[PDB]
């Protein structure tokens, strides 16, 4: 299994992304937004470059009540293969403002459609932060701080915001 | 009805509607409410006859019906006593020529899965029966091809993990790798499912085990671990082991005369502790070093000190340090021409509720200092801050 | 007629069980085989969803379509394992109803049950009652455990029970030796 989480990279069009999703889907408030994460992988420094919209659903109910689609996810995979071959999914990222329950729940979803392990992106899309709004959360399983059973939970990393020549102009 | 009729009376009265229970169920092909019953039964000790016969004339015809695990654990069950370790290992290679035949190929639905995960609990299962046939190499061999197999299947569902860890547990006792043992016991108690607890007397046996490799265990100096775990309940209150829990509290504790007594009366009660006893007294001193070095604190010491709080001579001082620093307890350096022993980094030790006062404060003071600083920072140089 | 549809398989440890010939797993892939080229054969443009109830909280494997290929390749990758949250599963497919491409295909759930209803039985009214308000029209097919299955499935039927609105029907078939669609293809559906 890859071991690829020291660094993270996010051009900012995926953040901007985010932005407009949230601002676009007229989310109130406690209704998270979530997306895909499209970009490179398999190297050291896990590199975030491009994003879409997804049709996550959610009740402010019981954690399992969560729904969303599946077909999207491949269906969106083909046009922008299309579009561009060298952009892979690697996670998702959901609109903040900070860890849910359901987060190691879904990320299991992801799997499959993943190549590595997927990507957690917490974006403080409202802006309550003052450093960077952006975190990587990778699931991996490690054993309890309480000396029981081994939790497969998320773990944070050094996220730095970077862009290409494209995106810096 | 008729290797059923066989086995109805091959049994106890108790165990007779359970019979019935598994030929009603065999009517309608009911036999997962069958298996449930077959493990409500086979875990009790009255299966003895039962682990025997019931198992090979009545799963021959569902092994290819009901999940593996259930399948696998009811010959387990059988060979919990037989001394048959030859035909038991037949018996094994027959489940697996079996599972690799039928999840061979031709998977076609049915759900299913190819049971890889029953073959590996096969094999660790081989891997017991080696250590019973006294085939440690063969047995460690196979050992390793499991871990091999457990860094597939994709972080493998529990349940493989439970008997991986306690076959290395049992190879590590025979080989009496202690640390190993202890290491690989504390990964199956936290591995350890809610399912089944087994015997209660074998777990207590496996506590005293691990309490014992603990002790003669190197690469341990911190028994807090073990004391305030749950595996600990087990001998909690029973007073034929609880010497050895009185041995570890003084251990901890540092206690010395009360150690000598307790090591004197219970050397005879096994003699692999007998063997190490000098290492046990080595352990003894590490203890007072690392509980002198952390209460009296001073990042510096003195032989006199050591010798004192240890019983040993000031002569035997330096070699009981230079212990400690290969070990990795500390990282401090001697100085024998004026006794001025300095210490380092020490090995951390679980926090308890006090400190965290002190911590605590401590940590109010170092933000208070940096807010100040920060204050005078900002208001010296406003005219750059753009 | 126009009918977004979402079929609630089981998958549980009980559902592995065969009453049915081969299985009530394969007995169940069977009967969503039929009721999905019913209901191509009533309209094509009608979607169908495939939602498991079983393998811990209920995952969903495909969402409304109408291609078999999709769905037919998650039936061949959904193990038999855990439980059945039938009232999480039916919250589910509750909520992919709200999400149907035609906005105007009423809304169809057909549900597969094969263990005990062990959930909160005022919940499970308030469920019913909830499927009612939104229109949802909800159909169990019970062969299994009938005797305690029966207990809340009728309550179900009652508290939903549309009179003018799609009307729920129930099936709790015995299991008896014809063939499973044949016993699903005029009861419940017509």
């Amino acid at each position: 299994m890859s071991l690829q989480h020291e660094k993270v990279t996010i051009a900012p069009l995926v953040l901007l992304s985010a932005l407009d999703h949230y601002e676009r889907t007229q989310t109130k408030e406690n209704k998270r937004c979530v997306g895909v994460i499209l970009g490179d992988a398999n190297s050291s420094t896990i590199r975030v470059t491009n994003s879409f919209a997804l049709p996550f659903e959610e009740d402010e109910k019981n954690s399992d009540v969560w729904f969303l689609d599946h077909n999207y996810i491949e269906n969106m995979n083909e046009m922008c293969k299309k579009i561009n071959a060298k952009e892979k999914l690697i996670g998702w990222y959901h609109s903040g403002p900070k860890l849910r329950a359901s987060d190691l729940k879904i990320n299991e979803l992801f799997k499959k459609y993943t190549q590595n392990n997927p990507l957690l992106l917490i974006v403080d899309v409202k802006q309550q932060g003052v450093g960077l709004p952006t975190d990587a959360y990778v699931a991996i399983e490690q054993v309890k701080d309480d000396g029981t059973s081994t939790e497969k939970t998320f773990l944070h990393l050094p996220c730095t915001i970077e862009a290409e020549e494209a995106e810096e102009i | 009805d008729t290797i059923l009729s066989t086995l109805r009376m091959e049994a106890d009265p108790s165990l007779h509607p359970l019979f019935e229970q598994f030929e009603k169920f065999y009517e309608e092909k009911l036999w997962f409410q069958l298996s449930e019953s077959l493990t409500k039964f086979f875990d009790d000790a009255k299966s003895t006859p039962l682990r025997l016969r019931l198992y090979d004339n009545f799963v021959s015809k569902f092994y290819d019906k009901i999940n593996q695990l259930s399948v696998v654990k009811y010959l387990l069950a059988s060979l919990k006593d037989s001394k048959d370790f030859d035909e038991s290992l037949k018996y094994l290679d027959d489940l697996k020529a079996q599972f690799q035949e039928l999840d061979s190929k031709k998977q076609r639905n049915n759900g299913s899965k190819d049971h890889g995960d029953g073959i590996l609990l096969i094999d660790s299962e081989i891997a017991r029966t080696y250590l019973l046939k006294n085939d440690l190499v063969k047995a460690r061999d196979l050992l390793d091809d499991l871990e091999k197999t457990l860094d597939k299947k994709d972080s493998i569902p529990l349940r493989i993990t439970n008997s991986f860890y306690s076959t290395n547990s049992q190879y590590f006792k025979f080989k009496n790798d202690f640390n190993s043992f202890y290491y690989t016991s504390l990964l199956y108690l936290s591995t350890l499912e809610p399912s089944t607890s087994i015997t209660l007397a074998e777990r207590q046996q496996l506590a005293y085990d691990l309490s014992i490799s603990a002790l003669l265990g190197d690469k341990i100096y911190n028994f807090g671990e073990l004391l305030h775990h749950p595996i600990m309940e087990t001998i909690v209150n029973d007073s034929n082991y609880d010497w050895l829990f009185q041995l570890l509290n003084a251990l901890t504790v540092g206690d010395f005369d009360k150690f000598d007594s307790l090591i004197k009366v219970q050397i005879s009660k096994i003699p692999i502790l007998a063997q190490h006893e000098s290492f046990l007294r080595q352990k003894i001193c590490l203890m007072t070093l690392i509980e002198t070095v952390f209460v009296k604190n001073i990042r510096m010491l003195s032989f006199e000190d050591i010798s004192k709080a240890t019983h040993l001579p000031k002569d035997n001082v330096e070699h009981l340090v230079m212990r400690a620093i290969s070990l990795g307890l500390l990282k401090g350096s001697i100085d024998q021409v004026n006794e001025l022993v300095t210490i380092s980094w020490v090995q951390p030790r679980i926090i308890s509720g006090d400190q965290i006062t002190k911590m605590k404060d401590r940590l109010v003071e170092w933000n208070d200092q940096v807010e100040k600083l920060g204050k005078k920072m900002e208001a010296r140089g406003q005219s750059i801050w753009v | 007629v126009l009918e977004a549809t979402v079929l609630v398989i089981d998958n549980s440890e009980y559902s592995r069980n065969g009453d049915f010939p081969r299985t009530r797993f394969e007995a169940q892939i069977d009967s969503v085989e039929f009721i999905f080229q019913a209901k191509r054969n009533s309209n094509p443009e009608n979607t169908v969803g495939l939602i498991s109830g079983a393998g811990a909280n209920p995952r969903v494997l495909s969402t409304f379509t109408a291609e078999f290929g999709k769905i037919l390749a998650g039936l061949h990758d959904t193990q038999i394992e855990g439980k059945l949250h039938m009232a999480t599963a039916l919250q589910i497919a509750q909520l992919t109803l709200k999400h149907r491409q035609n906005k105007v295909q009423h809304q169809r759930i057909v549900a597969f049950v094969c263990s005990p209803i062990s959930d909160s039985r005022d919940e499970l009214i308030r469920l019913a009652k909830t499927l009612k308000k939104n229109n949802v029209a909800v159909d169990i097919i019970n062969f299994g455990e009938i005797e305690q299955n029966t207990e809340l499935l009728d309550e179900f039927i009652a508290a939903v029970n549309n009179p003018q609105e799609e009307t729920s029907h129930l099936l709790t078939v015995t299991p008896g030796p014809r063939l499973l669609y044949e016993n699903i293809a005029s009861s419940p559906i017509i």
